[PDB]
C-alpha cells in the first residue's frame, strides 16, 4: 500500500498535467505582479508539502518491505522491488540508513537473483 | 440552525488559513465543518407537504445529481460551486450553468480542483436518510454504463469539438487569475483525448476497474474531507 | 488442442503476477552495463545478405500494456490476445515481409 502511495505521487510529479501547471505559471510569471508572486508562493508550498508525503511514503514502504523480507521466505521475489526503491533513490540519507541498520540481518541468498544489478 | 456558526463567519476562518499548511487547513475545515451542519432536506419537505409529491420530488433531485454528476465528471467540467447551480422550484431537479471550465482545465489552477464534481455535505443530506448508498449509487452505475457503453461516438463528439478553431477551451493565466480572486495547442488537445478514453473505460490511475469499482471511486474522492479542504475558498465546501 | 490451452495457462499465470514482472524488468532495464537498445552498426551487422530515459519509459509502458488485455487501446481477455497472437504470427501478408534471412517458408 505505501508503495501504492509513493508511485502514484511519482507518476503525477512526472505527468503532463504538472508540467503544463509549471508551464502555465511561469508564462504568467513574464498590479499583475503582487498575484503571481503571491501564487508562486503558494505553488513552492504545494511543491515542498508533496515532496514530503513522497519521502515519507518512499520510506515506510522500503522498511516494511525490509521487515518482510525478514519475517519469512515465501515473498523473496519482492527483493526485486527492496533494490528497486533503493538504487533510485540513493541519495536519500534515510532509506540508506534503513538498509545499513536492518538489511544486513537479511539472508544474503535472498540478493542472488539481482547479483548482477548490484555488482554494477 | 440559529446557533451553529454563520456563514459569514466560515468563510472568514477559511479563507484567513489559506497561507497556512495543511493539517491546519485540515483542522479548521474539520471545526468549521462541526459547528455547521447540513439543512437541504428541508427544501423538499416545505414545498410539497403531500408525502407522495414530496417522495417523488427527493427521488427526482437524486437522479438529477446522480445524472449531472455522471456527466460531468465524463466531460471534467469544473468550478461547480453554489452559484453556478440552480435548483427548480418545482420539480426539484438541478441545472448547471457557467460551463466555461471543462476537460479537467480546472486542474490546471493555481489552487487546483481535486474532485470529481460537488458532493458536499448539503448535496448529499438532499438525498434523504440513506444518503449516498441507495438511488445515488445505482443511477451513477447506471449512467456510466451507458457512457462506457457508447464511447467511440463520445470520442468522435469531444474530437469533433476540440478541434474546432473558435472553441477557446484551454486555460491561460488571464483566466486563471480571473477565476480565483478574493476581496502546443496539438499535444494539449491529444492528451485531453487521451484521458477521456481512459476514463471512458475503466482505466483509473493505470489499473482497469469495472463501473461499480469506478463509481466507488469517483464517490470516496468527492467526498474526501482531505480534499475538500484544500480546495479555494469561494468554493464552499463546508456548504 | 494443446497449444491454444497451454498459451492462454501461460498469458493467465503472467496477467496474474504483473507487478513482478514490471519490478524485474525495472530493474534490468535500468542496469548501466545492459546494452539493449538497437544501434545503427548492430542494425547493419544484424541484417547482412550475401534519449535513453524516454525509450526505457516507452518500453516499460508497452511492458505494462502487454501485461493486461490492453491490445491497439481496446481491452481483451486472455483468451481473445491469445487468438490475436497466433492469428498475427501465421498471417502470409506478415510472413512475406520479413527477411529473407529469417526464412518464413521454413
Ligand atoms: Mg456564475
Amino acid at each position: 500500500f505505501s508503495d501504492t502511495q509513493y508511485q502514484r505521487i511519482e507518476n503525477y510529479m512526472k505527468s503532463s498535467e504538472f508540467e503544463n501547471k509549471q508551464a502555465l505559471l511561469k508564462r504568467a510569471k513574464e498590479r499583475y505582479t503582487v498575484k503571481v508572486q503571491r501564487e508562486l508562493e503558494l505553488d513552492e508550498l504545494a511543491l515542498r508539502a508533496l515532496k514530503e508525503d513522497r519521502k515519507r511514503f518512499l520510506c515506510k514502504a522500503v522498511e516494511n518491505y525490509i521487515n518482510c523480507l525478514l519475517s519469512g521466505e515465501e515473498h523473496d521475489m519482492w527483493v526485486f522491488r527492496l533494490c528497486s526503491l533503493w538504487l533510485e533513490n540513493s541519495g536519500v540519507s534515510e532509506v540508506n540508513g534503513m538498509m545499513k541498520r536492518d538489511g544486513m540481518k537479511i539472508p544474503t541468498y535472498k540478493f542472488l537473483p539481482l547479483m548482477y544489478q548490484l555488482a554494477a | 440552525r440559529p446557533n451553529d456558526f454563520s456563514a459569514f463567519q466560515c468563510q472568514k476562518k477559511m479563507m484567513e488559513v489559506q497561507k497556512k499548511s495543511f493539517e491546519e487547513k485540515y483542522e479548521v475545515f474539520m471545526d468549521v465543518c462541526q459547528n455547521f451542519q447540513p439543512v437541504f432536506r428541508y427544501f423538499c419537505m416545505e414545498k410539497f407537504l403531500d408525502p407522495a409529491i414530496w417522495f417523488e420530488k427527493r427521488l427526482a433531485y437524486t437522479r438529477s445529481v446522480a445524472t449531472s454528476s455522471i456527466v460531468g465528471y465524463i466531460l471534467g467540467l469544473g468550478d461547480r460551486h453554489v452559484q453556478n447551480i440552480l435548483i427548480n422550484e418545482q420539480s426539484a431537479e438541478l441545472v448547471h450553468i457557467d460551463l466555461g471550465v471543462a476537460f479537467e482545465q480546472g486542474k490546471i489552477l493555481p489552487t487546483p480542483e481535486t474532485v470529481p464534481f460537488r458532493l458536499t455535505r448539503d448535496i448529499v443530506d438532499g438525498m434523504g436518510i440513506t444518503g449516498v448508498e441507495g438511488v445515488f449509487r445505482r443511477c451513477c452505475e447506471k449512467t456510466m454504463e451507458v457512457m462506457r457503453n457508447s464511447q467511440e461516438t463520445l470520442l468522435t463528439i469531444v474530437e469533433v469539438l476540440l478541434y474546432d478553431p473558435l472553441f477557446d477551451w484551454t486555460m491561460n493565466p488571464l483566466k486563471a487569475l480571473y477565476l480565483q480572486q478574493r476581496p502546443s495547442f496539438n499535444k494539449v488537445a491529444e492528451r485531453v483525448l487521451m484521458r477521456l478514453q481512459e476514463k471512458l473505460k475503466g482505466v483509473e490511475e493505470g489499473t482497469v476497474l469495472s463501473v461499480g469499482g469506478q463509481v466507488n471511486l469517483l464517490i470516496q474522492q468527492a467526498i474526501d474531507p482531505k480534499n475538500l479542504s484544500r480546495l479555494f475558498p469561494g468554493w464552499k465546501a463546508w456548504v
